[PDB]
RNA sequence: CUUUAAUGUUUGAUGUUCUAACGUUGACCCGUAAUCCGGGUUGCGGACAGUGUCUGGUGGGUAGUUUGACUGGGGCGGUCUCCUCCUAAAGAGUAACGGAGGAGCACGAAGGUUGGCUAAUCCUGGUCGGACAUCAGGAGGUUAGUGCAAUGGCAUAAGCCAGCUUGACUGCGAGCGUGACGGCGCGAGCAGGUGCGAAAGCAGGUCAUAGUGAUCCGGUGGUUCUGAAUGGAAGGGCCAUC
RNA sequence: GUUUAUUAAAAACACAGCACUGUGCAAACACGAAAGUGGACGUAUACGGUGUGACGCCUGCCCGGUGCCGGAAGGUUAAUUGAUGGGGUUAGCGCAAGCGAAGCUCUUGAUCGAAGCCCCGGUAAACGGCGGCCGGUCCUAAGGUAGCGAAAUUCCUUGUCGGGUAAGUUCCGACCUGCACGAAUGGCGUAAUGAUGGCCAGGCUGUCUCCACCCGAGACUCAGUGAAAUUGAACUCGCUGUGAAGAUGCAGUGUACCCGCGGCAAGACGGAAAGACCCCGUGAACCUUUACUAUAGCUUGACACUGAACAU
RNA sequence: GUAACGGGGCUAAACCAUGCACCGAAGCUGCGGCAGCGACGCUUAUGCGUUGUUGGGUAGGGGAGCGUUCUGUAAGCCUG
RNA sequence: AGGACCGAACCGACUAAUGUUGAAAAAUUAGCGGAUGACUUGUGGCUGGGGGUGAAAGGCCAAUCAAACCGGGAGAUAGCU
RNA sequence: UUUUGUAUAAUGGGUCAGCGACUUAUAUUCUGUAGCAAGGUUAACCGAAUAGGGGAGCCGAAGGGAAACCGAGUCUUAACU
C-alpha cells in the first residue's frame, strides 16, 4: 500500500460500518441440504448431527437454492418466501 | 471570513436542520424561511438557531 | 513575480458535426455562449451545450447577428 | 507464517460478488456547509474501486 | 419547624509547654587490651528535622531527537494550493527561478419568477454652474454596465427598475465530460412538496470560470440498527452537522 | 615554570597578588540508590567556587533587561477535599405518553490549598550597557570619564608628515574622521626575564655575484647473497587533426636497422590513499541554546512514620 | 611541425549545364541450408512435392535445451 | 640566601640537514632550554570509559581517543557503490 | 561496469588453480498438470506406521445491506418509471 508517500487509499478513504456479533452465529441452509438430514425432520439440532452448520450457529433460514423432492418438516427455523413455496410443493409443513 | 455559520431548524420539532450563513453585522435580525421538511414531507417555516 | 498559472479547463468543442450523439452528451464547454443553443440543444449554467435527444449533430449560422446554434437532428 | 491483513484497509473496503470492493466515499465528513447538496447527495453512496487501485487493495486484503 | 446561647464532644487553625516516637558525626559503662557496630545510662534537640508515596515550580546537569524541497552547484533571495491571459505551433494537452494580474470572499438579496426599461461620450440652450452636479432636445449606437483580476460572453439582454416570493428545496438520475487515483464537473428526466406567472412555462442559488483541505480523534441533533447471561443503559453504526 | 608523546612551546595554561561569592561545622562542595569517605583529624587570619593575573597610577557612570538577593497588600496556581447540579438503573404509582423514593453508579466541579510567576527594593571586580540635536532642548538606565589610539584592534590604506635607506606596503615617532579602544572577559606604563614577534647597525662570512679545487661515504665495475611498490594484454615513435572534448594505439603524414649500460625527469591525465574541498543521503557522531519531549538534582505543599497538655 | 584539398599532385584531376557508361553495402536478386508464424490439399496422433511471410537488439517478458554431483532403475551393465 | 647565574651527568626538544620501501611505526649529527627545584628518578600502590586524569592542548588513559580494547545484540541499518 | 555518450587519459582485474552470490520455511494469488466433482479435502492424533481410521475443521455451491434483516434478490427512498 505505499505510494511513494501520498497519502494511500486505505488511509485517504474513511472508515465505515460496525461488525456484528449475530452474523457469525446466523447461517443459511440451502434446499439441497433439507434432504441430507437424517430422520425427515429438520432443525438446528439435526442440522448439526448431519454437519449443515457449524457447533456455534443459533440462527438458521432457508433459502430457495436446489431443489427439494421429497417430505420435509422444518421447525423453529426462518424460511424465505420462495423456499416456503417449494417446501410446500413437495408435500413438507413449515413450523415456528 | 466575518460572515459567520447558522443552522436554521425545522419548527415542526423533526430535529431536521438545513445549514447556512449570515454576516451578523449587517443585517442582524434572525432568519426565517420556509424550507422542505423531509420528516413531515411538508415546506414549514425554519428559524435561526445555533 | 511571474511564476503563475491555473490548471487548464480542458473546454472546447467535444462533439462535431455530424457526430451522432445520445441524449445527454456536452457537445461543446465554453466561456461564455460562444456556440447557442438550437433544436434539442439545452445550455448548462456554466452554458454548456448538451443534446436533449438522440440525434446527430449540426453546426449552423442563423439570425440577424450571425450568430453559431448548435442543434441536433433526429436520426 | 500467516499473511497478516492490513487491519485498516480491512475497515475500509467489503469485497463483493463478482470479486471488486466497495467503499464510502471521501470528503463527506465536515467541511459540509459550503458543498452543494447535489455534491453530497452523489457522495453518500458507495462506490467500486478503480482498476488502477485494486491491485494496491487485493495486496492489502489478502484473506478477503 | 424559623432563630439563637454552651459544652463532654469530631476534626480546621495560630501559639506556647511537654515527652514517650524519632535524631545526635555530645559524655560515661559494657560486648572488648576495638575512633566500626550494637546495647545501656545521661544530656541536648523533639513531633521539628528527616525518609516513603503523591504534587506545583525550576532544571542543557544528563538524554533522545527535529531543524523541508525546488534551485543552470550550494547558500542568501524567491517560490510551494487555486483562478485569467499569453508562450501553446487554428481539436485537447504541453516546460523554465518565462511574460503579466488576481483569489483564501460577498449577497436572504446581490437568489427565484412576472411585468417593464435601455447605455458611454459629446454637441447645443438653460438660475447660482465652474472643462465636469440636475433639466430639454440632437448626433452616437454599447466606445456603457457586470459585487471583486483577466478571458470569453450578454439586447430575447446575463445590464437597470419594481410587485410577489424562498427552487440558496428533499430523494434520485438516462447520458456525458475531465482526471493515474482520491475526485471534480454538466445534465434532460421521474417522485414529493412549493414560489411566480392568465398561460405556455421558469426556478435543485448568483453572466461563467478563483473564494479551498483527504484521513484519523473527537463534539452536537436525530435514528430503539447493535446492545458481550437476560431487561435497560454505556459504547458503537447510519443520517445531518462542527 | 606547563602545554597539543608523533607537523604548533607561544602572546596560550599556570603563577605570587587582588576582588566577589558561598560556607557556623554533621560546613559548603564532591565521590557515592546507601552506608560511608574526602574537605579536615582543618574551624571564617579556614575551606570551596568564580574572575582577573607581579609591581606603580588607577579602576569613571548605568540596576532600565537577564541573573542572584531581600521583602511583601494583593492576583493566578497542584496534589488532596468534594457543595450543588445533571444522567443510568428500579420500589411503586400509572386503563397510559410518562412519572419516579432508597441504594449502588457515571458525570460536573462550589470550598481549602504552598512555593512559583505577577509586583516593590538592592546588587555590575554578576551577565552586560555607556546618545543626539541647535549655536538651551528630545530621548535614555546612563549616555565612554582617566588613559590610550592606522593598535595582535583602522575597511578605504602603502592614510599624512617626519626619521632611517640611493630607493622603506615592514619598523620608529608624532597626528586623530577610533569602519569597529577603554578601564579586574581589566586601562595605561613598567626595571628584570624570554630556544617569543618586528626593525636597524658593527663584526663575520661560499647566503650570493659565480663557482673552483680537495678529502672521505655512496653512485660505477667485479665476486657472494638478494627485496619493493606496480602490473588487462603489448610487436609500447613525432606531428597535425579527429574523438568522452588534452592520443604510443584512430585518420593523414614524417621519421625509424636489432639489443644493452650510465644518466635526467617532460608524458605515460605515472605510484601511493573507493577526494579531506563541494554536494548529496529524510546518513552518523560530538558541542550549544529562551528548539521539542523528557529526566537526575534542587525546591513547595498534602498524606504516613507522628503523640500529649494548654490558651485564643 | 607543412597543418584551412586526407596526402600526392592537379590550370584540370576546379566550377556550371547537359549526356551516356562504370565502381560502389551485411540494400536487392541468384544458388544451397536452418528456424518460427500462418494459410492451404492430400490427410489424420501429422509431416510434405507444397506456398506466403518473418528471423538486429539493451532493460525485460515468453519457449526449449546442454552439462555437473547425488537417489531409484541397479546384487543390473561396463571394468585390471 | 636564592623556584639566582655559566655549565657536565640527568630531564627535555627551539633550528637546520639527513632519513621518509628509514639503522628507527618519531630517530641521527650539529647547534639548543632547565639543570637545588613548581626538579628528576627507581620500587610498589590508587583513580576505569559518558568514566578517570588533565599548570587545559580535547591533551593523555598499552604505537589506538570529540568517548579505549575485547566479546555479544549482530547477518544492526545502508532508498548507496 | 557505469552512462546521453567510453579506444578512452572514467572503475575493476598481475596470472593460474580451488571456492564465491536469487536460497529455505510457512501463507496467499495466478498458470500447467493429475484425481474427484456440487462437491473437494483433511490437521493434530490412533495405527505392526508412506496403508487404513480420524471430516475437528477449511474452501465451494447466494447475494445485498453499516446493521437488524431480507433473499435470486436486496439496498437506497415515503416510493421508484
Amino acid at each position: 500500500g505505499f505510494e511513494g508517500g501520498q497519502m494511500p487509499l486505505y488511509r485517504r478513504l474513511p472508515k465505515f460500518g460496525f461488525t456484528s456479533r449475530k452474523a457469525a452465529i446466523t447461517a443459511e441452509i440451502r434446499l439441497s441440504d433439507l434432504a441430507k438430514v437424517e430422520g425427515g425432520v429438520v432443525d438446528l439440532n439435526t442440522l448439526k448431527a448431519a454437519n449443515i452448520i457449524g457447533i456455534q450457529i443459533e440462527f438458521a433460514k432457508v433459502i430457495l437454492a436446489g431443489e427439494v423432492t421429497t417430505p420435509v418438516t422444518v421447525r423453529g427455523l426462518r424460511v424465505t418466501k420462495g423456499a416456503r413455496a417449494a417446501i410446500e410443493a413437495a408435500g413438507g409443513k413449515i413450523e415456528e | 471570513g466575518i460572515r459567520e455559520k447558522i443552522k436554521l431548524v425545522s419548527s415542526a420539532g423533526t430535529g431536521h436542520f438545513y445549514t447556512t450563513t449570515k454576516n451578523k453585522r449587517t443585517k442582524p435580525e434572525k432568519l426565517e424561511l420556509k424550507k422542505f421538511d423531509p420528516v413531515v414531507r411538508q415546506h414549514v417555516i425554519y428559524k435561526e438557531a445555533k | 513575480r511571474n511564476g503563475r498559472d491555473s490548471e487548464a479547463k480542458r473546454l472546447g468543442v467535444k462533439r462535431f458535426g455530424g457526430e451522432s450523439v445520445l441524449a445527454g452528451s456536452i457537445i461543446v464547454r465554453q466561456r461564455g455562449t460562444k456556440f447557442h443553443a438550437g433544436a434539442n440543444v439545452g445550455c448548462g449554467r456554466d452554458h454548456t451545450l448538451f443534446a436533449k435527444a438522440d440525434g446527430k449533430v449540426k453546426f449552423e449560422v442563423k439570425g440577424p447577428k450571425n450568430r453559431k446554434f448548435i442543434s441536433i437532428e433526429a436520426e | 507464517p500467516k499473511i497478516k491483513t492490513v487491519r485498516g484497509a480491512a475497515k475500509r473496503f467489503k469485497k463483493t460478488g463478482k470479486g471488486g470492493f466497495k467503499h464510502k466515499h471521501a470528503n463527506l465528513r465536515h467541511i459540509l456547509t459550503k458543498k452543494a447538496t447535489k455534491r453530497k447527495r452523489h457522495l453518500r453512496p458507495k462506490a467500486m474501486v478503480s482498476k488502477g487501485d485494486l491491485g494496491l487493495v487485493i495486496a492489502c486484503l489478502p484473506y478477503a
